[PDB]
């Protein structure tokens, strides 16, 4: 994950730049700030995902 | 509710390529040519950090 995380934010960008690279696919994306949400605490705080 | 302080930012923010940089430009020494001036500018990227 931390691979992947390399590869679309400090590799990608340039070669994806350079001349005749028409498209790019990647194996695995970057970091997002995950967030997982626990339903039984939800319904003891009385609060939705929304 | 509300409070504030002082910092010390910055009031143009640039970059080059994708990634932040900053703006060096100069003259060659008068009766100096291009090409030794900007080998002489080559040295001095060995003096800065990683």
């Amino acid at each position: 994950e931390d691979l992947s995380n390399y590869i679309v934010s400090n590799i990608q960008d340039p070669l994806s730049r350079t001349k005749g690279v028409g498209d790019f696919q990647v194996f695995g994306s970057q970091y997002s700030m995950r967030i997982w949400l626990d339903p039984a605490k939800l319904n003891s705080y009385q609060l939705t995902p929304g | 509710f509300a409070t504030g302080k002082w910092e010390y930012g910055s009031p143009k923010l640039e970059r080059y390529n994708g990634v932040p940089a900053m703006e060096i430009l100069g003259e060659p020494a008068p009766g100096l040519s291009s090409g030794d001036a900007m080998a002489a500018v080559e040295e001095i990227v060995k003096q800065l950090p990683k």
